[PDB]
């Protein structure tokens, strides 16, 4: 793969340059789709190697849900150095891929035919994305992932085909994505930024290490936080929330370039709160008006080859709206309502308003760039700090 | 969906 523009200056893309996006040279200065509606739709599944065969995966089904959970906590992404790989678990993943107008065909597995093994997956959920001046039904691809044993074999352009058919069959023909891999062509480049929690198992697991020059006891002293966090009212979401919480995120995002555009159902789905998935606390003030919400999900990791440590438990930073209490002051409650949950680091990207708070509330920047792609919609790329989106 | 570690 290449991960650096300067390696992607240097490759050919034999399967981006048949796609609907632009080219990684060019610059864009217009506006809209690369290539029209399709008015015809091939019928037919596009072929795989012999010995495999499409799946649609009912994730209702116990069982199956447990075979994806086993096929990504194995197969799927991994950071630089192949010392952690990302562990969802299986009631993020239902949270993450039955949205409100999910579509079973839109899970989209590759089993092999003899033992029924799943080796490979690709999944698409609706979102409604405001993009500069237009609003477009799209698609945000997610969970692309290939066995180990069966990389390098082109089943990931199959697999991208395959979603984009079964999502053309459903009237929609753009989507939305993100990769840690630069591709034709970045709508806008984010760099993920880590603020330590337990910088004692951190530093064990080399996820970090000692800054020069420190000793552990400074760095413990230097990542301490209060026990409890300051802002008056906050407290987590409730049912009674949804309409104000709602409110708030459709306000608040409208200064930004590239955003969700939810209804309320989907603001129920992503923001209320579920253990171990997603958590959201809001501000209610003395006036009893919520006036702001902080929010961030639950996406642990292997530590792979570790004898004593075999997990590293992250948050993430999801969408938080401030009017009232300062974004600092939000966030640096964020970090301590992580710490008593029992997190490891927060994690947090350069998007939206985050860098006025990264380096004050003492994260250290990351060496994962997170790529912004759509699909079939020609726009000018934007700063980080004007993307509005968050997924999983 | 990329895994970071701090640079
Ligand atoms: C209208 C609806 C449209 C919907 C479709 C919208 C597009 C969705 C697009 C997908 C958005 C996914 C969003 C997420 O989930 S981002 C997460 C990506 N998943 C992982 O990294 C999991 C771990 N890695 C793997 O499982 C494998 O390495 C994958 C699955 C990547 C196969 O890898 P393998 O090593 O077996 O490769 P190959 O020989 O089969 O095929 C090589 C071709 O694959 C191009 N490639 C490599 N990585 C990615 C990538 N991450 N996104 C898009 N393309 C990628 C590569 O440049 C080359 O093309 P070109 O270099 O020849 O040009
Ligand atoms: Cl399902």
């Amino acid at each position: 793969p290449a991960k650096t523009m300067e390696e992607a200056s240097k490759r050919s893309y034999q399967f981006w340059d048949t796609q609907p996006v632009p080219k990684l040279g060019e610059v864009v200065n217009t506006h809209g789709p690369v290539e029209p509606d399709k008015d015809n739709i091939r019928q037919e599944p596009y072929t795989l190697p012999q010995g495999f065969t499409w799946d649609a995966l009912d994730l209702g089904d116990r069982g199956v849900l447990k075979e994806l959970y086993t096929l990504l906590n194995e197969n799927y992404v991994e950071d630089d150095d192949n010392m952690f790989r990302f562990d969802y678990s299986p009631e993020f993943l239902l949270w993450a891929l039955r949205p409100p107008g999910w579509l079973p065909q839109w899970h989209c597995g590759v089993r092999v035919v003899s033992s029924r093994k799943l080796v490979g997956f690709i999944s698409a959920i609706p979102a409604n994305i405001h993009i500069y001046d237009t609003e477009k039904k799209m698609v945000e691809i997610n969970f692309l992932c290939v066995h180990k044993k069966l990389r390098s074999k082109r089943v990931a352009p199959v697999l991208i085909r395959e979603i984009t058919r079964r999502v053309h069959l459903e009237g929609i023909f753009q989507a939305v994505y993100t990769a840690g891999v630069v591709l034709p062509k970045p709508v806008g480049t984010c760099r993920y930024w880590h603020r330590s929690l337990n910088p004692r198992k951190l530093i064990e697991v080399k996820f970090s290490h000692l800054s020069r020059n420190m000793t552990m006891q400074r760095t413990m002293k230097l990542y301490r936080l209060p026990e409890t966090p300051k802002t008056a009212g906050l407290r987590p979401m409730e049912t009674k929330d949804i309409p104000v919480v709602h409110q708030l995120l459709t306000r608040y995002l409208k200064q930004f370039h590239l955003t969700p555009v939810m209804s309320q159902e989907e603001v129920e789905h992503w923001f209320y709160p579920q253990e171990n998935i997603i958590d959201t606390f809001v501000v209610e003030n003395a006036n009893g008006e919520v006036t702001d919400f902080l929010s961030f999900y639950t996406l642990p990791s292997t530590i792979m080859n570790h004898p004593t440590h075999k997990s590293l438990k992250a948050a993430y930073s999801f969408y938080n709206v401030h009017t009232q209490t300062p974004l600092l002051d939000l966030m640096s409650d964020a970090l301590v309502l992580a710490k008593m949950k029992g997190f490891d680091v927060f994690n947090a990207l350069d998007l939206m308003e985050n860098k006025t708070f990264l380096e004050k509330l003492k994260f250290g920047i990351g060496d994962g760039n997170l790529q912004y792609y759509l699909y079939n919609w020609k726009c000018p790329s934007m700063g980080a700090e004007k993307v509005g989106l968050v997924l999983q | 969906x990329c895994f970071s570690k701090p640079r």
